[PDB]
């Protein structure tokens, strides 16, 4: 459902 | 938000989305009160009866958003949390008394057309504006009924007299809460709901034209039920705790 | 500081669609 975010942030 | 409408672009530039890293999902609303501090509800982070206990590293804050699910490239800013502070006397055991938390961002966020902090009330503003009948505004990406919006939702609701708030529920109400919503006779509806928690209840000062956050979406029984009301954390009442945390950390 | 004044509204002297409902209730 949620568009993936740039991945910088999934830390 | 139940019985709300699509917000306009930039209508609520202090609105923050609390976003869970994994699984990726909407956790809660929140509000931006400076370039570095975010205000939300304690139950968003900590609620043991549902095994809820998030830490700094579980979460992302997403500022400047409109669309709920889209990654709004060049518009939203995403931030990491440096430190979460829950009110010491948050009563999750009984009635969500003092349902408030502060979140320090890793780095200051740059303000823009879509990102801008809301004011915190002083005693005079609170005295003047927090009265039965006066309307505030709630925003959020929460459920539309007790099913999810594509865009930020908005609804305007009146503050309700304390005795009416007390007589609607079996929960013990404190001075750190107020309730808002239409009476069943008033023939208009609206409420926050699941997913709206921690979002801002705001009012616009007729004296200086500034938006002030008076409340934090806290709790209710169901959503938009007749004869039931939304409950909000009373922000001004907890302001000394807020000021304490901020100029100390 | 500059709190509570929206870039796309108050700062341009533009009103949002339901803002009026709040002020009328005061
Ligand atoms: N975490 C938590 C939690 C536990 C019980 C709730 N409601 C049951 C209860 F009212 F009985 C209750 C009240 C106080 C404490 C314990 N139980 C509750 F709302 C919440 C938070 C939540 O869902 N917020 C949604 C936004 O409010 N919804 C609305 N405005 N219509």
């Amino acid at each position: 459902d949620f568009e993936e975010i740039p991945e910088e942030y999934l830390q | 938000i139940v019985e709300g409408s699509d917000a306009e672009i930039g209508m609520s530039p202090w609105q923050v989305m609390l976003f869970r890293k994994s699984p990726q999902e909407l956790l809660c609303g929140a509000s931006l009160i400076s370039d570095r501090w975010v205000l939300t509800a304690a139950h968003c982070l900590l609620y043991p009866p549902w095994d809820k206990n998030f830490t700094e590293n579980d979460l992302l804050v997403r500022i400047g958003k409109h669309s709920r699910t889209r990654y709004e490239r060049n518009i939203e800013k995403i931030s990491m949390l440096e430190k979460i502070y829950i009110h010491p006397r948050y009563n999750w055991r009984e009635n969500l008394d003092r349902d408030i938390a502060l979140m320090k961002l890793k780095k200051p966020v740059a303000f823009s057309d879509y990102i801008h902090p809301v004011c915190l009330p002083d005693r005079e503003t609170a005295a003047s504006l927090l009265q039965a009948g006066y309307k505030g505004r709630v925003t959020g990406w929460g459920n539309l009924k007790e099913g999810q919006p594509s865009v930020l939702q908005v609804v305007n609701l009146p503050i309700v007299e304390r005795p009416v708030c007390k007589d609607s529920t079996r929960i013990r109400i404190t001075d750190n809460m107020f309730c808002a919503g239409y009476k069943p006779d008033e023939g208009k509806r609206g409420d926050a709901c699941e997913g709206d928690s921690g979002g801002p209840f705001v009012m616009k000062s007729p004296f200086n034209n500034r938006w002030y956050q008076m409340g934090i979406v806290s709790w209710g029984e169901g959503c938009d039920r007749d004869g039931k009301y939304g409950f909000y954390t009373h922000v001004f009442r907890l302001k000394k705790w807020i000021q304490k945390v901020i100029d100390q950390f | 500081a500059d709190c509570g004044l929206r870039p796309l509204f108050e700062k341009k002297s533009l009103e949002d669609k339901t803002e009026r409902e709040l002020l009328e209730s005061y």
